[PDB]
This record gives structure tokens, sequence and C-alpha cells, in this order.
């Protein structure tokens, strides 16, 4: 299956660098197109660039003709894009994405990249486990830097009746919450388990909710 | 650079009804027999996930119900009948010419009869107190319409201080929304209260829904 | 049929 893989964060320091990574499997790389596109999180989408494996042809949105440097690497199936000069306006999700016949449509996504330009420390979150016919059980995951955070509950297996929150930012430090409602006879009887992973700190943590 | 505008910004539209998306290009994204829209749905949290390219061919896996149609520089993007899973941000994207540009977006939010909120609330874990931090979590979960109100109380009192809130976009399988309340304070003062209270107004009752725990 | 350039190129008739 065709698999475009980012990296879930970058933290940059603003005037630092940073060189973002997309590398595809599931085909040869030698064929299509790939893209590179913007996006602040709650807002459109803006199409940085692309560029074309078979021979490294680039096309640029001339709107990043100073901010945008896209190059690839054959040998590791991976297409990259540099950023220059970062600043708080770069901070944002860059996805690549790879046409499905030619230069034109985007079939294939990566999950995309938050970039996040700042000076600030990079702090791995705190995880709580939030215990009280249905019952609602959850995790905090608090004090995290920088963004994303990613929850799943029992490695992905309750996959329903489950609400992450967006971040609240509070002081260089976001905290966000999880719930899920599972059956009565479902829990205690049967171990309840949020995951959280926090990438750009490669950190990743396993708490069960157990009763009080 | 071509300028894609689409329209509305945002709709409702209710479990049976219809969703109509329109997207206008500043020139022809038609050549030959080819028009170079398309189009994308978008989830909080994923990447877009292209359902027509072409003006009116259907990505595959992309349910019937979906349907795009268009010429030049006008563009039409319909939606059979409308699944609660299609609660999403539509996006319009031309390949005619170098710098693709995106439409705006569209926001199609679903209509629903009302539900009362879910109510739930959580004592500080023993692994935060032994760090000198206590929050208390509220959950107001699975409700309709968006518009919500919490109230904390602390021993009877009313607290504004050390609250914070966080809401979901609308869920994809019965189309409620959700809220969560944090009211974070200090283990000294945590320990000072004996009763801790969320309270929540919503338009489905007169009276808030009251959720309670007392540490001892 | 004509060649139409978006920037790779199509063959369309």
């Amino acid at each position: 299956e065709v698999q475009l893989q980012q990296p879930g964060a970058e933290l940059v320091r603003p005037g630092g660098s940073v060189k973002l990574s997309c590398k595809a499997s599931g085909y040869s790389f030698t064929t299509y197109w790939m893209n590179w596109v913007k996006q602040r999180p709650g807002q459109g989408l803006e199409w940085i660039g692309m560029i074309q494996p078979s021979d490294s042809e680039t096309r640029l949105n001339q709107k990043f003709k100073d901010k945008a440097t896209l190059t690839l690497d054959r040998s590791s199936s991976t297409v990259y894009m540099q950023l220059s000069s970062p600043t708080s306006d770069d901070s944002a999700v860059y996805y690549c994405a790879r046409t499905g016949r030619g230069d034109a449509w985007l079939t294939y996504w990566g999950q995309g990249t938050s970039v996040t330009v700042s000076s600030a420390k990079t702090t791995p979150p705190s995880v709580y486990p939030l215990a009280p016919s249905m019952v609602t059980l959850g995790c905090l995951v608090k004090g995290y830097f920088p963004e994303p955070v990613t929850v799943t509950w029992n490695s992905g297996s309750l996959s329903s009746g489950v609400h992450t929150f967006p971040a609240v930012l509070q002081s260089d430090l976001y905290t966000l919450s999880s719930s899920v409602t599972v059956p009565s006879s479902t829990w205690p009887s049967e171990t309840v388990t949020c995951n959280v992973a926090h990438p750009a700190s490669s950190t990743k943590v396993d708490k069960k909710i157990v009763p009080r | 650079n071509i300028v894609l505008t689409q329209s509305p910004v945002s709709l409702a539209v209710s479990l049976g009804q219809r969703a109509t998306i329109s997207c206008r290009a500043s020139k022809s994204v038609s050549t030959s027999g080819y028009s170079y829209m398309h189009w994308y749905q978008q989830k909080p949290g994923q990447p877009p996930r292209l359902l027509l390219y072409l003006g009116s061919n259907l990505e595959s896996g992309v349910p019937a119900r979906f349907s795009g149609s268009g010429s030049g520089t006008d563009f039409t993007l319909n939606i059979h009948p409308v699944e609660e899973e299609d609660a999403a941000t539509y996006y319009c994207q031309h390949i005619r010419e170098l710098t693709r540009s995106f439409g705006g977006g569209t926001k199609l939010e679903i209509k629903r009869a009302d539900a009362a909120p879910t109510v739930s609330i959580f004592p500080p874990s023993s692994e935060q107190l032994t760090s000198g931090g206590a929050s208390v979590v509220c959950f107001l979960n699975n409700f309709y319409p968006k518009d919500i109100n919490v109230k904390w109380k602390i021993d009877g009192s009313e607290r504004q201080n050390g609250v914070l809130n966080s809401w979901t976009d609308q869920d994809s399988k019965d189309s409620t929304y959700s809220m969560s309340s944090t009211l974070t304070l200090t283990k000294d003062e945590y320990e000072r209260h004996n009763s801790y209270t969320c309270e929540a107004t919503h338009k489905t009752s007169t009276s808030p829904i009251v959720k309670s725990f007392n540490r001892n | 049929c004509q060649l139409i350039n978006t920037n790779g190129s199509w063959h369309i008739c």
C-alpha cells in the first residue's frame, strides 16, 4: 500500500533551520509528483510546490521563493522541504502528498508535520488517569510543548465513544484531555489504558485507568 | 495566480437533506475534454481526503453519495443523502497551472434533534497530587446544539479563576458536540475544601445538570 | 487530440 511517512512534529529555533522529510513506500519512487502543502490549524490549505522524482524537476509557489527548498534522496525514497529563516509565521502543519495520476489530483497524503518555531524548551507531558449502564473515564495530558499529542485507548482497540479535545495553552505549556465511554460490564472487569504519544520529544506513555 | 472562491463559507444540512457547495475560478481550468478541478474532504486532526478529481470522477472507495459537476470557471460539489460522517470542511483545488490554488473551504455542519450533555466529574489523580497540582476535570459529552456553559462551585461558592475549556467539532457518528472543562488548583487549595461541583446549562433543560464529589 | 501543459503534460483526445 502507498504510504507517505512524515515525522509528527519539528521544534525549530527562530532563525535556525528545519528540513522536513517525507519517505515514500509501496510504489516505484521515480513515478508521479510529490507536493508540499501548508496549513495553520483551523485554516485553509496553501500549496508550496512539487518535485518530480523521475528527474528532480521542481515547481514552486513564488510566495515561498525565498522560504522553501525542495530536494530528494532516491536511495532513501525520501523527498525534502527545507524552510529558510524560520519565523512564527512558518509554524503550521506541512503535508506531503503524491499525485494519483501524472501531476494532478492528490490521492495519497502524509499525516503532516507540525512545525513549531519557538525558543522554548521541549517539555514532555505528564499523563494522569481520570477515574470516577455506561461509564466515562479519561486521561489528562498536561504540561507539554510543543504540539501535538496523539491519544489512543487500548493500543487502538477502543475506537468508538472517545473524545480527544483540542489542547489549551497556558504558559508555553499545552494541556489536553481525552474521554472514553465504555459499557459498565467492560470496566473495572477489563483494563482500559490511554496511550499518549508526544512526537517532538520522542515520548510514549501508557497509563491504565484504575478505580479509586 | 488563479484565485478559487467557494460558497458558502459554511452550511447546516439535516440528516436526509441536500448539501451543494460551489467553487468559482478566476479564469478557466478547462482544456480539451478535461476540467482540472478537484475536491477534498477534511476532518479535524487528519489530512485531506481526495473525493473527486477532474470535476466528476469519484476516487476509489468514495461513496456514490458524492458527486461533482462543472465546466470552465464554475464547479459544484453535491452530496446525495447527507450522512453524519460528512461533517467536514470541503476544499476545491485546481491542477490547471503552476501555483495550485485551493478554495477557502466550506464547513458542512449536520442538523440534528437536541440531546442533553452527559456530565462526568473527576477528582485529581494520586499521581498529580504527588507533584503539588490538582486538576478537577469535567466532561460534558454528546450534546446538541453546540452552545453550552459550565459553572464550577467549590464548597458551594462559584469559582471563576483556574478554569480552562475545550470543545470538539461535530462527532462523525452521532452529530453531537462535546466539551471539556478543567479546574486547576494547587494541592493545598484543593485540600482546603471538601465539595467540588460541575454544573452544565444547555438549551435542552431550564435546570443545570449537576455532578459532584466530596473529598473524604 | 491536443497537448495540454499543466506543468507536467497531458495528451487529451
